[PDB]
């Protein structure tokens, strides 16, 4: 919120020639000034006879915004032999990609081509140029022996680039092993001294390489982006890159450890071609030392109201923890088309607030599509979900969008001020702007009003130049200011101070200042940085009762503060500016006495009560949660009375009781502050003597802890009052309850057989199904529905096995589903094939289940056959039969020891009728 | 009456209350009266009945045309629509229902064109279709009387990486390592403008040859979008069903893969092909998104049709579903029955009516029932599938106003998904009432001017309050005992304002305004749900969140959107459950998931048919009592007299009938998503 919008500078550089593609900071250790780095992909250059070679210029800062390109190659193509090119630099885009660290600066050229010392090919290596210093050297680790499209011919190295730490060059290139993708690290100092003008195809002995694969990874693009940052622990930076066409396109980020190149983590998008993975970010966004991942998919599409898909663009935020798991979550765009997500730019700790920050760019959002830049901050608990800035393009499109904002860079503070700043570019219009942060000043106001309570008999001063008393009380106002970074050391503050500001239009006002007789009162305050408050007085009156009528509404006391800037700016003409999340303006209240009369002061007894009718409490639910509070003032008057209402670590507040006729309805209010949570309701300011209140709130309470065996309410009642201030305070307790309803059911396929069976004869030994008859399925499912889960169980399942000696059904083979594991008495499938158990013998099968929880079922599959010859048998007999099964189950252990457990149990019953 | 409670101070202000609330212009009214109530209540006062301002909103139709019952005939008698025009007049919260009819009107005209993948793997397919104009205008004569076909070829961009580019030679003939001849590479040329003369599709295919590429992805999609919007190039019939036949075996190139390539210029979704019939912008305009490519074939009524090898039908299958409206077909690597391919993806598209909305205002809300074949009724749902070629649908469409916008008139439109015609709505707001029209500022009427006289009561200005402004702003007599408080022994304004002359005026508000006679109203103090408040998709008075004509709830946290209920197989919560919040709740035991789609207990699957058959056999069954029967029997119903056991999935079932006899049937689904059943001929 702190960046300066109003005065930014503005860079520009060639018609056409793509200037702010890529940008950066170059800080050379060396001198005292830094500058900022441009590339111009399309330039025009000085090189013999190469168009559009591509430019990197160095533009200054205070002074003339002056841009001068740097040498880093001044020759054309080399000669492999007479009229024979060895590499073609025409339209190479040199500058496409750029980074710096310290003295050092790489720049790359992705679409360099070469011809090979094989053949007189023409392949895409790319190559990239590192100046360390004074010395400037080639890098291009694609250029190897490796040469045709199914090795590293069509690399692009160079397409992104950073820099480690230790001083590792991290290279990407998506066109390895027929665009597989490609990650190359090596070490600087490598780089520079085993450079070799001669030599086309060096070999570095440190590298680090990914390496080819399955042909199912083809056209994958690893390399597409990069990033770097630690993610298990040892101090040594890993490697981050996008997969935006991996997975069937729904695109990847693999994390590869950053000392032996070995895979770390993997992420993966949601939806197919949103290009999940364009861009990728690694910073600690909520001050833990673990570096968090930020992944760009510009064109995600989320539905809207209605349902339709819209392209928005998403981000994905991966806070890391010290368990090695990341907790994700998703932030979407605000425009259709605007292709949120496109950069995602680390701006370190923009307002110095103990926390990094970040920007998200939109390239083609806002009016018509110059772009748009959001800015976000990090709190404790993650990334703070709605921008806290908006910077918008300021050029209008030439000849294609101007894509403010396709490329950033931030977290270095170019003017020393103690705050970092942003580089914006919008090659679309061949443009670069600087944006710089602000100071942040907080400020803590300060009022008070120490007669309160002002008795309109109290005649204690009197006003200038005439004889009449009044009763007066005092006004106190302080103000503290301070913050990092250059600031200056006095601040002038205007402050403007009003009593009775609750009157409004032409009502007259019940106080006045003393000395003056006007009810507003202003004053220039100069604040000295520092720690010490400063205050000051002023003496106030009540107007006479004959002006005025109304003697019960309190009388508003208010101070707003303003802070003239331009006065504080710095050398420069920086402003500084007020935090964003502290009010600019304080209040109190001060209350004539309301007849109370025991001794011109008011003596209040509060006192509450509370009940529900949820005596207990279920582990999860459609929590219908209520409370009934009572409160009453069996004293006199009590002045700006209150409830508060503590809760426990689980727990939600939904509104007063609204429908209910008895119920009194009052204006209850919810705030989370000072490391804990309450909800808060005036009960009336005041509330009368002998005042009698009831009220009603419902909340909402799940718990997950399973620490813990009740939930509890703790509430109080506050006053202004000068000694009875307090209620006597009470608690209100409700325990948990565990009910993990469990149903057991099953069914039978068919639900009935006839008999004689087609296509069946009897034959002495049988070996496929057919042979001995039909197929019958049994199947059972064990479901919890409760709002309780519970962690283990076991099931029965009785089946005749034998009746008149005939075998009846015949098991064939298991099938199941969920966390059991089951066994039998009697073999499965005892012969080699490829009306209940109360009359008949039986066959018994037991299995024991783990945690199901609320919702989820397991399921028992058993496909047996029926035997037909002992079914013929049977209609010999001329009997029926309507064969029976039965199953049972009981729930043995809960996750919840610390509650009384009680016993589920139920059976089912099952059928399969045979006849004629 | 809630008119009475909140309303009361003019004209306006008394109209927005309610729709029902009615106000008295008539100055003979009783003093005291209340002058803002319902109309039956109101006339009892004796207010003149011609004085009475209750506006009433209406729908009238303008132009309702009968719907056409044969596609042959002149463009503009064809209507698959009615009614086409209707004018809708709404209050300042009130809604109005009305209906809209769809046809899918037989011997409809067609227009094929062909989009053909021409890399160097389709060289077999090239061949082919050598003959695919003769044949595909005689399947077709039999749907059609006015069939186009045109045809059209794409590799990729002629550009680095995608191009060979070395030797000199392979610029000329990429196929010159393979000691072969092929045409040098092309991103998207247009061959053959949609024509009638099928034979010419003949001549112009058998000129056309192959090209080579280096990448496995291929260009399609810069391709789709050309075809789309170059309408006088292609030559689209707007009154005619559009059909965008994409052939390919390969992976295709999307958004964002042209940076590679150097391209980082956005897809402007213009037509950029030129005289010489080539995509001139091919070589330096990035590819489209699929965002893009869905709005422009939207706008341009065209059913796009992936016609693709096996080895990539699960990836283009995938890229469907995120392009509502089209149809994916397995193409065999000859190309050989692409003819029955398109002839299927036809019957497929006619055999679905969809609905879709364009500008709504924001202030409006559209909630849809729809009444699909055999007088079924899905409510909240928008579309029909299941038709055949000259089904009627209907549906009934209800608006609702989020309160009184500033703009007078407004219009949107209704359109089925595909078709040309549609109906346009006109929309009109009568926030003010007619007696406004002879106000007379500063009047005698009015107490020392200082007002406007309207309707009624004079419109206090500064200085002044009370009826006929007769108490001013200094007086404030604490005299008056003018019913100022809610019930005595409450603050006169409960404390949210002072009571000056009788009538309370509320004082400072957080984030909103206050309102009623005792302050008590407001519309920034309503109910909360997990911290946020109302939920924003309604309005927020006197604490009540009060939601759309398509969200409910007191808290309006619950949409009425059915795609989140919506079964792969295309009916609601699989058949077993109901929406309501965007969720399915089964209402059949053991049903579960998120469309009660995984119930594994259920009844055998031929347990169902056999209610069915028995529809479809005899005359039996409570079903058929009810003569509902042809609404479930939705599955094909085939007679034999031996099962035809030759089948994989085929369920052989039988059950015992009320007679003596059994019956044997068989049932099975396939991939084109026709469900069919075999009956034997007798009983056994």
């Amino acid at each position: 919120f702190n960046l300066d919008v109003d005065s930014p500078a503005e860079y520009s550089g060639p018609e056409g020639s793509y200037f702010g593609f890529a940008v950066d900071f170059f800080v050379p250790s060396a001198s005292s000034r830094m500058f900022l780095l441009v590339g111009a992909p399309k330039a025009n250059t000085t090189q013999p006879g190469i168009v559009e070679g591509g430019q990197v210029l160095k533009c200054d800062w205070s002074s003339t915004r002056r841009c001068q390109p740097i040498e880093f190659d001044a020759t054309g193509n080399r000669d492999y032999a007479k009229d024979d090119p060895l590499e073609f630099k025409s339209h190479q885009w040199f500058g496409a990609s750029v980074r710096s660290k310290q003295d050092k600066i790489l720049a790359c050229a992705p679409l360099y081509h070469w011809r090979t010392e094989m053949k007189q090919e023409r392949e895409p290596v790319g190559t990239c140029f590192l100046q360390d210093g004074t010395k400037t050297v080639e890098y291009a680790p694609c250029r190897s022996q490796d040469i045709d499209a199914d090795g590293q011919g069509f690399c692009q190295g160079g397409f992104s680039i950073d820099f480690t730490k230790a001083d590792r060059v991290l290279l990407g290139g998506p066109g390895s092993f027929y665009w597989q993708g490609q990650l190359i690290s090596d070490q600087v100092a490598e780089i520079v001294s085993k450079y070799d003008p001669n030599v086309y195809s060096i070999k570095y002995n440190n590298q680090l390489a990914t390496r080819t694969a399955q042909a199912i990874f083809d056209d994958s693009y690893l390399g597409y982006s990069v990033a770097v940052g630690d993610f298990n622990g040892d101090g040594i930076d890993d490697f981050v890159s996008g997969v935006p066409r991996a997975a069937r396109t729904l695109g990847m980020v693999y994390i590869y450890d950053g000392k032996n190149m070995s895979s770390l983590y993997n992420f993966t998008g949601e939806q197919m071609a949103a290009y999940f993975g364009f861009s990728v970010a690694a910073t600690d966004i909520n001050g833990d030392d673990y570096a968090d991942v930020f992944i760009g998919a510009p064109l995600f599409m989320d539905r809207g109201s209605d349902g339709k898909l819209q392209e928005v663009g998403q981000v994905s935020v991966s806070l890391q923890r010290a368990s090695g798991d990341f907790q994700t979550t998703k932030l979407n765009g605000f425009e259709v088309f605007a292709r949120f997500g496109s950069a995602i730019a680390p701006l370190g700790d923009l307002d110095q607030d103990g926390f990094n920050d970040i920007a998200i760019a939109a390239p083609y959002g806002g009016e018509d599509k110059k772009g748009i830049v959001y800015i976000f901050n990090g709190r404790s608990t993650g990334l703070n979900a709605v921008p806290s800035q908006i910077l918008e393009g300021q050029w209008a499109a030439r000849s294609m969008p101007p894509s403010f904002g396709y490329s950033m860079k931030g977290a270095t503070d170019i003017d020393k001020n103690g705050y970092p700043d942003l580089i914006v570019g919008a090659f679309g219009v061949d443009r670069a702007i600087l944006y710089r942060a602000r100071p942040v000043i907080t400020v803590n106001a300060g009022l008070e009003v120490y007669p309160s309570i002002l008795n309109q008999d109290n005649k204690t001063c009197s006003l200038p130049g005439t004889a009449l008393k009044v009763s007066c009380f005092n006004v106190r106002f302080c103000l503290k200011a301070d913050g990092k970074g250059v600031l200056p050391r006095k601040l002038n503050f205007q402050v403007e101070l009003l009593l009775d500001k609750l009157k409004q239009k032409g009502a007259i006002r019940r106080a006045l200042f003393l000395y003056s007789r006007s009810p507003s009162h202003s004053k220039n305050m100069t604040i000295s940085r520092g720690g010490l408050m400063q205050c000051e007085e002023l003496i106030a009156y009540l107007r006479d009762e004959s002006e005025f009528r109304d003697k019960l509404t309190p009388i508003t006391i208010f101070m707003e503060y303003r802070l003239d800037y331009r006065t504080a700016a710095d050398t420069t003409g920086l402003q500084p500016i007020l935090n964003q999340f502290t009010p600019a303006n304080i209040s109190r209240q001060a209350h004539i006495l309301l007849d109370c009369g025991e001794d011109n002061v008011c003596k209040p007894k509060l006192e509450v009560s509370v009940d529900s009718d949820q005596k207990k409490i279920y582990i999860g639910d459609d929590n219908p949660l209520t409370l009934i509070v009572k409160a009453q003032n069996q004293g006199e008057g009590a002045y700006e009375a209150e409830l508060i209402v503590s809760i426990p670590l689980q727990a939600d507040f939904i509104g007063v009781v609204r429908n209910n006729e008895a119920l009194a309805r009052l204006s209850c209010a919810f705030k989370t502050e000072n490391q804990t949570r309450q909800v808060v309701c005036d009960l009336g300011n005041p509330m009368k003597a002998g005042t009698q209140l009831l009220a009603g709130l419902r909340f909402s309470v799940h718990q997950q802890s399973e620490m813990d065996t009740s939930v509890k309410f703790d509430l109080q009642i506050q006053s202004s009052n000068l000694f009875d201030k307090v209620s006597p305070v009470v608690s209100h307790k409700v325990d948990l309850a565990v009910l993990a309803a469990v149903e057991i059911r099953g069914v039978s396929s068919p639900d009935h057989v006839f008999l004689p069976i087609p296509n069946w004869e009897h034959k002495e030994n049988p070996e496929t199904e057919e042979d001995v008859g039909p197929v019958v399925q049994h199947i059972y499912e064990l479901r919890n529905n409760g709002p309780s889960s519970f962690s283990k169980a076991m099931l029965h399942l009785q089946w005749p096995y034998k009746y008149n000696n005939n075998t009846l059904l015949y098991i064939l083979h298991y099938d199941i589903d969920g966390p059991m594991n089951c066994t039998s008495d009697m073999e499965i499938n005892p012969l080699r094939i490829k009306l209940g158990c109360g009359v008949a013998q039986c066959l018994k099968i037991v299995c024991q289940v783990g945690r199901l929880d609320r919702g989820k079922s397991a399921i028992l599959y058993v496909k047996s056959l029926l035997w037909t010859e002992t079914f013929m048998n049977k209609e010999n007999q001329n009997h029926s039969y309507s064969l029976k099964s039965s199953a049972s189950f009981n729930v043995i252990e809960f996750p919840y020891k610390n509650l009384p457990i009680e016993d589920i149990t139920n059976s089912t019953l099952v059928t399969t009728n045979v006849t004629w | 009456n809630i008119c009475t409670t909140r309303g009361v101070s003019s004209c306006q202000q008394c109209l927005a209350v309610s729709p029902m609330c009615a106000w008295c212009s008539d100055e003979a009214l009783p003093l005291g009266s209340p002058r803002c109530d319902l109309k039956e209540n109101l006339l009892k006062d004796n207010c003149a009945p011609e004085s009475i301002e209750f506006p009433v909103s209406e729908a009238r139709v303008l132009e309702d045309r009968p719907l056409s019952d044969k596609g042959s005939g002149d463009s503009s008698q064809v209507t698959q629509v009615s009614p086409q025009r209707i004018a809708l007049r709404l209050r300042p919260d009130d809604s109005k229902n009305f209906s809209i009819q769809v046809r899918q009107v037989e011997d409809y005209p067609v227009d094929i064109y062909y989009l053909m993948d021409l890399s160097y793997s389709m060289k077999d397919d090239l061949w082919s279709i050598q003959n695919l104009g003769t044949k595909l205008a005689t399947q077709m004569r039999k749907l059609t009387s006015n069939l186009r076909i045109g045809f059209g070829a794409f590799v990729d961009k002629p550009v680095s990486p995608y191009m060979y580019i070395s030797p000199p030679e392979a610029l000329e003939n990429p196929c010159y390592d393979m000691k072969t001849t092929c045409l040098p590479m092309f991103g998207y040329k247009h061959v053959l403008t949609l024509t009638d003369q099928v034979t010419r599709f003949n001549e112009e295919v058998k000129k056309q040859s192959v090209s080579r590429n280096r990448d496995a992805p291929e260009g399609g999609f810069d391709a789709i979008m050309q075809a789309t919007v170059c309408d006088e190039k292609i030559g689209w019939r707007n009154d005619a069903s559009h059909l965008l036949v994409f052939t390919t075996d390969a992976k295709t190139h999307i958004a964002l893969d042209g940076r590679l390539a150097g391209i980082v210029q956005p897809n402007d979704g213009q037509c950029h092909v030129g005289s010489d019939n080539h995509y001139s912008a091919s070589t330096t305009m990035d590819y489209p998104s699929l965002g893009l490519m869905t709005e422009k074939l939207s706008q341009k009524n065209i059913n796009l049709i992936f016609a693709v090898t096996e080895n990539v039908v699960n990836l283009y299958q995938n890229y469907s579903e995120l392009i509502p409206g089209t149809t994916v077909g397995v193409l065999s690597m000859d190309s050989s029955n692409v003819l029955q391919l398109i002839v299927d993806a036809y019957g497929k598209i006619r055999s679905k009516v969809e609905l879709e909305v364009r500008d709504l205002p924001e202030e409006l809300s559209l909630s849809f029932n729809a009444t699909c074949l055999n007088n079924e009724v899905i409510p909240g749902l928008k579309s029909c599938m299941g038709l055949k070629i000259g089904d009627t649908v209907s549906f009934s469409i209800e608006a609702k106003v989020r309160g009184c916008p500033q703009e007078k008139e407004k219009s949107f439109t209704i359109k089925p998904v595909g078709f040309k015609d549609s109906l346009i709505v006109q929309v009109t707001f009568d926030c003010d009432c007619a007696c406004q029209a002879q106000a007379e500022p500063n009047s005698h009427r009015c107490n020392n001017g200082n007002g406007t006289f309207e309707c009624g009561v004079c419109r206090c200005g500064p200085g002044w309050l009370g009826s006929q402004c007769e108490c001013s702003e200094e007086d404030y007599r604490p005299s008056q005992q003018d019913e100022c408080s809610p019930r005595e022994g409450q603050p006169v304004c409960s404390q949210r304002g002072e009571c000056l002359c009788g009538q309370c005026v509320c004082h400072s508000s957080d984030f909103g305004k206050i309102t009623g006679k005792y302050c008590e109203c407001d519309d920034f103090s309503c109910v909360r749900y997990k911290g946020e408040m109302c939920s924003g998709h309604g309005q927020c008075s006197c604490g009540d969140c009060l939601c759309d004509s398509d969200w409910t709830g007191y808290y309006c946290n619950c949409t009425t959107r059915t795609d989140t209920c919506m079964s792969s197989n295309g009916l609601l919560c699989s058949g077993r459950g109901k929406c309501e919040c965007g969720s399915c709740v089964c209402i059949q035991p053991g049903s579960y998931g998120d469309t009660c789609e995984k119930c594994p207990t259920c009844p055998d699957a031929c347990t169902f048919k056999k209610e069915c058959v028995e529809c479809k056999k005899f005359d039996r069954g409570a079903l058929h009592d009810e003569n509902t029967c042809n609404r479930y029997c939705r599955d094909e119903i085939e007679s034999v007299k031996e099962l035809k056991d030759t089948g994989k999935d085929a369920v052989n079932c039988t059950y015992k009938n009320e007679d003596d006899c059994v019956v044997r049937f068989q049932y099975y689904e396939d991939s084109s998503g026709k469900s069919i059943l075999y009956v034997v001929e007798e009983p056994e």
